């Protein structure tokens, strides 16, 4: 107390409050949850429909920030596109001036820095949000990275961010997801994705989906639809 | 020059009708002179070719 | 985008044989 | 600040540097030559920037 | 100047008395919100002034669906007659140059009913604080003159801490040390006149800066128990029925209302 | 169209007064977007936007214009408090031998003029 | 439970619940303590009084500027810190003398407020650092003139918004010379009238004795380019009460 | 006193201005004149050697 | 017990909650109430003017933009002046340098970084208007809604001002049949979508009503006062 | 301007306390502990080692990217403790600046000029009114090419200082006595005397035995000067010549 | 009250932030300098105390040129800070002159700088007081720099926590008669009175400056000096 | 608020405001502003001497009073249009709005606590104000308009609009069904009130508040009605809120013709101030 109203202040023992309410933060937006397995990784978010007089696609979590990288987000939309489109420029640096595509690698490591990079600053405050980078090349096959609102970047097999994180989490620790593809993980994300959701209080949501990895040629795509709707049906029938 | 002419007596009335409704009475031929000497001074040797 | 003409290029405030 | 005898190689850049930066209107040709901890060394720095390590 | 429920006086003929002052985050006010819903101190009483913002709420201590209706003001006065236990509570904050009459008028009721005590749980800035305070524990105590002969033994074997006393002019070196406590509200000035009048007052606050004062309220009211014992001592190990305290029914949702939905 | 100033135009000059005129004597910024663009392709935005970040506030509060300023953490922020150049012996602000009124020297710094 | 202090008027960029910016609409409060000015916008022409307020005989009555011209068929009133009016003023002419330079015609009424207002509502960017206002302005103007659309009038206060009003007043008693003037306004009207009409309601809401001295109202109709009213017709027209 | 002209002179570092007049004073060159100085050449033999165990 | 952090953008409450930005949502619900609907060729755009003044002509909520773009403000008409220029600018920097309408979903995206970018640094306010977008371009009508939360929606039926979630309601009912309709009954619907948010007393008159229509052949067309007698005409009774 | 010095002795980074003791500066110390990690670096006469924890509180994360020893340039490595944003941020700008004196100066940055320039670095965060101290401590090591093998350590007031063997994190103070007790001890620490002592240093302060998995080593050696980071079984090795007595 | 700003006189007119530096700089580690008929003494009280810390790293007893060597005692970083800044000070004069810099000049310049944070709001000044030492066309120079950038110039003088002690622990013991070999002994001798843990070979750092210029003294010579 | 310059301490406000800083030209400056700050009760035509209480002087049985723009249409609409009102007198009151001397010759579409009451029964009281009163008067406008003696055969009725950003609920208010109406009623106020009570977190805090607590520690009944509505300017639902109000017996005595009151309330909608246009 006293000691939460900037970003350059330390707590007496030794905590930066204003980025542990940002961290606080993206327990007000919807789950999002990403899994990587043997050809790729696969994104699935459950997405709000606020109204029934929304269009079927407004309000986007899966951004893409390059052809070969994805993004799934999770906080205040405003921040999280924000930092969607300063991604899409690291991307587009590193393509001008080194020919080749960017590493998922480097790319959650020139991002992270940044986010953190707000969150040293009295002037600025932090970002309210945290999103995954997925990715997959013959190079280095399949890689996803998370970034929460501290800039703090590791590397995961399975992620979860939203407002219940914890079940989601509990529930993919249960798949052996090293050892199966995206065809046969889409299912198991429809699968989690309704077993995280609470009904009671958030009605009429948009499963969205999305992967990059072998089967498509390492480009970033939303599904297609038809294996939407199968994955939609096998949530359904366990459920 | 016609053009460079045109264009520096236009900005003079421009200023000379900016001064009459500032200060509420017409400018003077002395001052005048002396706004349209003091903007072509600007630019000497730069090219225009005026002779008002 | 190199340079990419902005909007206008460069009319404002103009104020203070080819071509 | 460093606490310990300076390296020839570290003049040469510092000049090098210098005379690049300044597209060789300084019209300077040196010779440097000295003696650290990695044995003699001789350089040769022309004016534009580019300098030539030899033994004369 | 006391006005009370039952058009009878309740006759607090030796009651100890405990009192706010409208404090940096309120924490006086908020500890004793504390104690009155755990001892569930009946309303015996109001306490009309000119000196209070108004401000009226439904019994912000409703235990029940009964009294939940029970219309309460921004000033009354609760009590339990079996365990000499009084206490006052200012909701609002003051009128502006307007603590005086409160201060005086309020201790001409307490000196009329010919209360013992006084005591007063307060607030201070977290700023105040020079090197000693951040390196000492947050909880300072003051004693009126007849509290300084009377339970001074307790105090002082309790291992409690003096206030700071800082120069009172300070454009002199030759002053006292003299009292000085910003964000008390009205603690110095009722502790001042309190001094004049030579009644038992004690005074015991904690250092704050605002923002959720749950913890501060509960380390001061555990503070107070520390001396008082109105709950149970803590006998060194509850550490599970941490709810020793009954958490008023007003402390509900408090940082404000609720999320709009159309940002997350 | 005024002067008491030196009727400040300079637009006879316009084209620099040596290929060495423009470069050199705005070779800080030269460098400054140097580093920027080593950081921008390799360390990434967050860097260059550190940087610009902190150069703002080390020079928010040195002293007023009309005087002399050392401005050192600029100086240790960029390699400069160990690599000493040309701006820093010839013409030092120290002396920096033609000064306007205060006041008026105060107010372009924010850029009230 | 309790009740506490809550302060959103003080810093500018600062927005209250219900969502207004205290800081700006209280240099709306600021018009309160102008002058009154009336305006009525006829389709004969226009007419702007406004009262004086000389506080000493030792005042110069031409030095107190309260209605100016902006340009030959541009009218202004002010009412607040003319201060502010003076920097507002200066940009409108400028503004007209730019397009009329740019563009070889009369800059139209409308266009001149719409300028006017994009000088205002640059209240808080101190980011941008040259020389901006840091607050709203503390002036609320009243633009009559004629143009293409016929004789319009403009009011725009210390928001940035203008209307294409008509029987607008402003001032400290602008509210009571309005609900006088909506009852007393009519469509057809002559500007004799107009000015009639309105030298009345100024009447109501004065202090002193009303004469040639305590206000001055000017008029612009497509006959005429913008007209002051001198001592002479200030009587001339003041004979009738 | 401190005459308000120039802002102020806040950075030194090798003049440029006061080039065109060395530009224009041909003198020297055309219009007789050719007083006129120019600079110097020192610097006209210098060696160095590295031998066993230093330089010369 | 939030005081403290209510009052700069640039301070997360203890909750994980900037409650600047809330507050510059209540500016949106001081404007007036107007609406956005579209058909599968056009995008209309059907406003309140404010009756809060006397005598004096309407506010112009609808604004022109392009030839395929217009807004309707319902915001602080600052910052709807502000970004309304900001639109312009953009459009026409789109025709100069392409040679091509620019996309409307494109143009939204522009105004969201915008509005985000003050959301984050100190000394400033977030933009306390929110716009309705109706345009054209290669894939049909659009209607985007702006927030100042720089958070920007795609909508077949959207209204916002005072009052408007009468008009959502109303809107919500009868979405299905919005994509199959002539340009009449289209209008007339957005009519009574507007019309459900007034008190029962007053009707809409032709000096409050600014349809503002977008579609495939039509340019953007703003319909003032009585030249939206044919569209307003015909209208049943409550 | 910025959001104003928050009026306070303990509010703001550049005020002063009465008796004169910058106080954000000594809680970013104590944002050191933040996280639980604590880290050990020793030193031979030929040898320099950093020996670290790694706990990974779940299955989900790779471990294999999870880390804390980063190496700055091919002949310095670095073992980061406290907050790790901070901490990563801080290895970039060790990256930067080392190679950049190798760029203006033509031969590697030695190890004590690297911690002294980040140190400077550091502590003009100490002394404006919005930057704040980095809550990561550095240790650096390496050799040069004489002045023998090194371990350096900053901390975010901005002091560094030369250590025979030293540690960081939260269990640091008992560390430090173990370490004193072992250097006063005996010191030749060739190889083995070497990291069985930073591991078993480790471990008697913290815990029973480790196992491979929650250590992360990084060494480098006078006739192996380039920092090398101990894959998973010759830690292993180690550790069971812990047990192999 | 008052006590917040840097850039707000009190109503008694006194800057509290620099008076504060002071009380830091008074809660430092001691330092002393003497001024000894040819030749300044400076030693310090080294913090490194326990075994692991490294004399071969960090030095207090820092030198600027051939001949002119500081010394101080409070915040080590600002210490470190301000002779980086020293140094650049005397290498611009020599630059500028083709001169050593005079040990008067460069204390002037280096107070300027220090007094430059005094007086510029959103800073602090440094927390530190330096001790300066050189050596000038034949005779000796000794100054101390306070926070608020007043320098003094002292014939004899201790710094540092319990120094107003050592002050008068100097005051009846020093004269024009001492001279550099004696001057080391006796400003041990004013050390150790306050040094609290019985020195041994590196628990102080000591520099001289003669004309044969500032030299640190190795700790082998201080160790034949705490031989008596 | 703070922080004017690059660096400046802010000192962070007390949400108690306990930064006030607790000299004959100070004290003669403190004695004329706060004569200025006064409320006055004016038996105009007289235009003084009410020394005695108003209500002190007149007995009493019903008393309605409205706080606030939309209620004092309401009550001019809904209430005002049967029977026939005179006017006792009005309050003159100045503070930091309602400025230049807010009083007038009642600007017919306009009051300021005016007070109005019944033609064949007058001791039934109606007081109108549409001004805010500060901390600072409210206590002595009580005592003004009340007194300390209150015979307590008389009953009070204050009606007032609060905006519903202002509701506590966990839910946001961008949901709740605005307007809705809330009621506050002392422990003596027998009856139930025709909207439900208001719930525990929320608050009351101004001259209503002022009224309701006098009424609640002299043991006189009383009710408190609260229009939180999304919109704080006049407008007809706004208002219309409150006809829920003009059922409970409190009232029934006044209300004889609807319609009337909805032209009235037309009419009045269309004929108000010109307040700025913003859009706010």
């Amino acid at each position: 107390t006293g000691y939460d109203l900037s970003a350059s202040t330390f707590s007496p023992d030794g905590r930066v409050f204003q980025v542990e309410y940002a961290m606080k933060a993206v327990e007000n937006s919807s789950t999002a949850i990403g899994i990587r397995c043997k050809d790729g990784v696969v994104f699935g978010v459950e997405k709000l429909v606020l109204s029934k007089l929304y269009e079927e696609g407004s309000n986007k979590r899966l951004f893409n920030v390059d052809r070969h990288v994805g993004m799934a987000v999770a906080g205040l939309l405003a921040d999280a596109r924000s930092l969607a489109d300063i991604a899409r420029e690291e991307a587009s640096n590193f393509r001008s001036n080194f020919g080749y595509n960017i590493p998922l690698k480097h790319l959650a490591d020139r991002v992270a820095m940044y986010v953190h990079a707000y969150t040293l600053y009295s002037a600025v405050r932090p970002f309210g949000c945290s999103f995954m980078l997925g990715s997959y090349s013959v190079n280095d096959g399949a890689q996803l990275y998370m970034i929460d609102p501290s800039g703090v970047s590791y590397g995961y097999w399975g992620c979860a961010i939203g407002k219940a994180r914890q079940a989601a989490k509990t529930e993919i620790e249960k798949l052996q997801m090293k050892e199966m593809t995206c065809r046969d993980i889409v299912k198991e994300v429809a699968k989690i994705i309704y077993i995280v959701h609470d009904e009671v209080k958030d009605k009429a949501f948009e499963l969205e989906l999305s992967w990059v990895g072998e089967l498509t040629n390492g480009r970033h795509e939303i599904v297609p639809k038809d294996i939407r709707e199968e994955a939609e049906k096998y949530a359904k029938e366990s459920l | 020059g016609a053009a460079d002419c045109s264009f520096w007596e236009r900005l003079l009335a421009r200023q000379c009708r900016i001064y009459e409704l500032r200060n509420k009475e017409r400018i003077s031929v002395a001052a005048a002179s002396k706004l349209l000497a003091n903007m072509v001074y600007q630019y000497k040797g730069m090219g225009l070719s005026m002779g008002t | 985008l190199l340079d990419l003409g902005p909007g206008s290029l460069s009319d404002g405030l103009s104020l203070a044989e080819p071509g | 600040s460093t606490g310990r005898l300076p390296r020839v190689v570290t003049a040469n850049r510092m000049l090098k540097q210098m005379l690049f930066r300044y597209q060789g209107y300084i019209g300077a040709a040196l010779v440097l030559g000295g003696v650290d901890v990695t044995g003699p060394h001789l350089y040769s720095i022309y004016p534009h920037g580019s300098t030539d390590k030899l033994p004369y | 100047m006391f006005v009370p429920c039952g058009e009878s006086a309740p006759d607090l003929a030796g009651f100890t008395l405990l009192m706010p002052a409208v404090s940096v985050g309120n924490v006086g006010q908020l500890a004793m919100d504390l104690i009155i819903s755990t001892l569930n101190m009946s309303k015996i009483g109001y306490f009309y002034t000119d000196c209070l913002v108004p401000m009226v709420g439904n019994n912000p201590y409703a235990t029940t669906e009964g009294n939940s209706t029970e219309l309460s003001i921004n000033a009354e006065v609760y009590s339990l007659p079996s365990r000499k236990l009084v206490a006052l509570q200012l909701r609002s904050i003051f009128i502006k140059y307007k603590s005086k009459p409160f201060c005086e008028k309020l201790l001409s009721w307490v000196k009329s009913s010919g209360c013992a005590r006084v005591i007063v749980l307060s607030s201070s800035h977290s700023y105040q604080r020079n090197d000693l305070q951040l390196r000492s524990t947050p909880f300072r105590y003051l004693l009126t003159p007849s509290m300084q002969k009377s339970v001074q033994n307790k105090i002082k074997s309790l291992n409690w801490e003096e206030m700071e006393k800082s120069r009172c002019i300070p454009e002199i070196d030759d002053s006292e040390f003299c009292i000085r406590i910003p964000g008390g509200g009205i603690t110095k000035t009722l502790y001042d006149e309190s001094c004049s009048k030579e009644i038992q007052m004690a005074v015991l606050l904690k250092f704050v800066s605002e923002g959720d004062n749950i913890p501060d309220a509960l380390g001061l009211v555990e503070y107070l128990n520390e001396w008082l014992q109105i709950l149970k001592p803590l006998s060194d190990d509850p550490t599970v029925s941490a709810s020793r305290w009954k958490i008023p029914s007003s402390w509900r949702l408090l940082f404000g209302s609720g999320l709009p939905p159309a940002l997350f | 169209d005024l002067l008491r100033k030196g009727f400040s135009c300079v637009k006879n000059e316009l084209l620099p007064s040596h290929p060495l005129e423009l470069s050199e004597k705005n070779f800080q910024l030269n460098q400054d977007k140097m580093n920027f663009s080593t950081l921008r392709n390799i360390q990434g935005l967050f860097a260059p936007l550190k940087l610009q970040m902190e150069f703002k506030a080390v020079q928010q509060v040195q002293r007023l214009p009309f005087l002399s300023s050392s401005n050192l953490s600029l100086d240790v922020l960029r390699g400069n408090d160990e690599t000493i150049g040309f701006e820093d012996i010839l013409n030092d602000p120290s002396q920096s031998e033609v000064m306007g009124e205060p006041h008026l020297m105060v107010e372009y710094k924010l850029g009230l003029l | 439970m309790f009740l506490t202090r809550s302060e959103y008027d003080r810093g500018v960029n600062t927005f209250s619940p219900e969502g207004r910016l205290f800081q700006v609409e209280y240099a709306i409060e600021a018009i309160k303590l102008g002058s009154t000015a009336i305006g009525i916008q006829t389709s004969e022409g226009v007419c702007l009084a406004v009262e004086k307020r000389i506080t000493s005989p030792l005042m110069e009555p031409s030095s107190i500027e309260k209605i100016v011209e902006i340009d030959a068929h541009i009218g202004c009133a002010m009412s607040g810190l003319i201060a502010d009016a003076k920097t507002l003023i200066d940009k409108a002419r400028v503004e007209t003398q730019n397009h009329w330079f740019t563009y070889n015609e009369t800059m139209t009424v409308e266009s001149v407020t719409q300028a006017v207002s994009n000088l205002a509502l640059q209240f808080g960017e101190e980011d941008a650092d040259p020389g901006a206002m840091s607050r709203p302005f503390g002036v609320a103007l009243l633009f009559g003139g004629v143009d293409e659309k016929g004789p319009q009038l403009f009011h725009m206060d210390p928001s940035g918004t203008f209307v294409q009003c008509d029987a607008r007043a402003i001032g400290s008693a602008s509210e009571g010379a309005q609900s006088s003037l909506q009852e007393v306004y009519h469509k057809s009207m002559t500007l004799k009238e107009a000015i009639k009409s309105s030298l009345i309601i100024l009447k109501q809401v004065m202090e002193e004795k009303l004469n040639a001295t305590n206000i001055e109202l000017a008029t612009v109709q497509p006959g005429q380019n913008f007209h002051m009213f001198t001592k002479e017709e200030l009587e001339e027209v003041i004979k009738d009460i | 006193m401190a005459a308000v002209s120039v802002y102020a002179p806040p950075v030194g570092g090798f003049s440029f201005d006061n080039c065109r007049r060395n530009a224009v004073l041909e003198a020297d060159f055309a219009k007789r004149g050719y007083k006129l100085p120019k600079v110097r050449k020192t610097g006209t033999t210098i060696a160095g050697v590295v031998y066993k165990d230093g330089i010369v | 017990f939030r005081n403290q952090y209510d009052n700069d953008v640039t301070v997360w409450s203890p909750q994980g909650r900037i409650h600047q930005i809330e507050y510059a949502m209540e500016a949106v619900k001081q404007g007036s109430a107007t609406v956005g609907l579209k058909s599968k060729t056009h995008a209309v755009l059907v406003a309140l003017k404010r009756a809060q003044s006397e005598l004096a002509a309407h506010q112009k909520k609808i604004l022109h933009v392009d030839n395929h773009i217009g807004i309707s403000i319902a915001g602080l008409t600052a910052d709807a002046r502000l970004l309304c220029n900001f639109m312009r600018q953009e459009c026409l920097d789109s025709r100069f340098v392409f040679d091509r309408p620019l996309p409307v979903s494109r143009l939204v995206s522009l105004i969201g970084s915008k509005t985000q970018i003050p959301t984050q640094r100190y000394g400033r306010r977030p933009y306390g208007v929110g716009l309705l977008i109706a345009g054209y371009d290669d894939m049909g009508p659009h209607i985007f809604q702006t927030c100042p939360s720089a958070n920007y929606f795609d909508c077949r039926a959207m209204s916002i001002g005072a009052r408007s979630q009468s008009a959502r309601t109303y809107l919500e009912r009868h979405m299905s049949e919005f994509m199959e309709c002539n340009l009449n009954e289209l209008v007339k619907h957005g009519l009574r979508a507007l019309r459900e948010t007034l008190p029962a007393e007053q009707d809409l008159t032709t000096k409050n009503v600014s349809i503002g229509i977008v579609g495939k052949d039509l340019e953007f067309t703003i319909y003032d006062d009585d030249d939206v007698s044919p569209f307003l005409e015909g209208l049943e009774e409550r | 301007m910025s959001r104003g010095s928050s009026a306070g002795f303990d509010r703001h980074i550049t005020i002063f306390s009465p008796e004169g003791r910058l106080y954000q500066v000594e809680y970013a110390f104590k944002a050191i502990n933040q996280g639980g990690l604590t880290s050990v670096a020793v030193r031979g006469k030929d040898c320099a080692v950093i020996v670290t924890q790694k706990k990974v509180p779940d299955k989900l994360l790779d471990s294999s990217t999870v880390t804390h020893l980063f190496k700055i340039t091919e002949n310095i490595g670095c073992v980061m403790t406290g907050m790790t944003a901070d901490s990563r941020s801080q290895v970039q700008r060790a990256r930067y600046e080392a190679a950049n004196w190798k760029y203006k100066y033509g031969y590697e940055i030695p190890v004590d000029m690297l911690c002294k320039r980040i140190a400077d670095i550091s502590q003009v965060y100490t002394q404006n009114a919005e930057m704040r101290p980095l809550g990561c401590c550095m240790i650096l090591i390496g050799i040069d090419e004489e002045q023998g093998p090194q371990v350096y350590k900053c901390d975010p007031a901005g002091y560094y200082c030369g250590f025979k063997a030293t540690a960081a994190g939260v269990k640091q103070t008992e560390s430090t006595s173990f370490l004193e007790k072992k250097v006063k001890k005996k010191f030749d620490w060739t190889f083995e005397q070497t990291v069985e002592t930073a591991i078993t240093c480790l471990s008697t302060v913290l815990s029973i035995d480790f196992k491979p998995s929650e250590i992360e080593v990084g060494v480098v050696t006078v006739e192996n000067p380039k920092f090398r980071i101990l894959t998973e079984a010759e830690i292993d090795a180690h550790l069971v010549a812990l047990a192999e007595r | 009250g008052y006590s917040f700003s840097l850039t707000t006189f009190s109503p008694s007119g006194k800057l509290v932030q620099i008076e504060y530096a002071l009380a830091a700089v008074a809660g430092g580690a001691p330092s002393v300098g003497i001024k000894a008929a040819n030749g300044v003494v400076l030693a310090t009280e080294k913090k490194q105390k326990s075994i692991l810390y490294d004399e071969r790293s960090v030095h207090k007893v820092e030198p600027i040129t051939k001949h002119i060597g500081l010394v101080y005692s409070g915040m080590g970083p600002d210490y470190r800070v301000l002779v980086h800044r020293a140094r650049k000070l005397a290498q611009q004069y020599y630059l500028v002159y083709q001169e050593p810099i005079p040990t008067a000049q460069l204390v002037q310049r280096v107070a300027s700088v220090m007094q430059e944070y005094t007086q510029s709001g959103g800073v602090r000044p440094f927390g530190v007081s330096l001790l300066i030492c050189g050596w000038n066309e034949g005779r000796p120079y000794l100054f101390q720099s306070d926070p608020s950038g007043a320098y003094f110039a002292w014939k004899a003088t201790a710094m540092g926590k319990n120094y107003v002690n050592g002050k008068t622990f100097l005051e009846k013991r020093y004269n024009e008669d001492l001279e550099l070999e004696d001057a080391i002994h006796t400003a041990i001798l004013t050390l150790k009175e306050s040094f609290e843990g019985q020195m041994t070979e590196d628990n102080i750092e000591v520099g001289i400056c003669n004309e044969a210029g500032f030299r640190r003294l190795t700790p082998t010579e201080v160790k034949d000096y705490l031989a008596a | 608020m703070a922080a004017t310059f690059f660096g400046e301490v802010v000192k962070a406000p007390c949400r108690a405001g306990t930064e006030d800083e607790e000299t004959p030209e100070d004290r003669e400056v403190r004695l004329q502003l706060a004569r200025k700050r006064e409320v006055r009760l004016l038996r105009r035509q007289t235009k003084t001497s009410l020394e005695v209480s108003l209500l002190e002087k007149y007995p009493c049985s019903k008393f309605i009073i409205a706080i606030g723009n939309n209620a004092v249409a309401f009550l001019s609409s809904f209430v005002m249009n049967s029977g026939v009102w005179e006017e006792v007198g009005c309050a003159k009151l100045w503070n930091e709005w309602c400025r230049t001397t807010d009083t007038t010759h009642l600007s017919s579409t306009e009051a300021f606590c005016v007070f109005y009451h019944l033609k064949s029964n007058p001791s039934v009281f109606l007081c109108q104000c549409s001004c805010y009163v500060a901390e600072d008067q409210q206590y002595q406008w009580l005592e003004k308009v009340f007194g300390s003696c209150p015979r307590k055969n008389m009953q009070i009725t204050i009606l007032t609009c609060r905006h519903v950003t202002d509701y506590k609920t966990s839910e946001s208010t961008g949901s709740l069904p605005s307007p809705f109406l809330r009621a506050l009623k002392t422990q003596n106020f027998k009856d139930s009130a025709c909207c439900p009570l208001l719930e525990q977190p929320n608050i009351v805090h101004d001259l209503p508040a002022a009224v309701l607590s006098y009424c609640q520690v002299w043991k006189i009944p009383a009710i408190l009605y609260l229009c939180y509505t999304d919109v704080m300017k006049l407008d007809l639902i706004t208002v219309e809120a409150f006809k829920p109000i003009l059922s409970t017996r409190s009232l029934k005595g006044l209300v004889k013709n609807i319609p009337q009151s909805t032209e009235i309330l037309k009419k009045l909608m269309t004929t108000n101030e010109i307040q700025s246009n913003i859009y706010t």
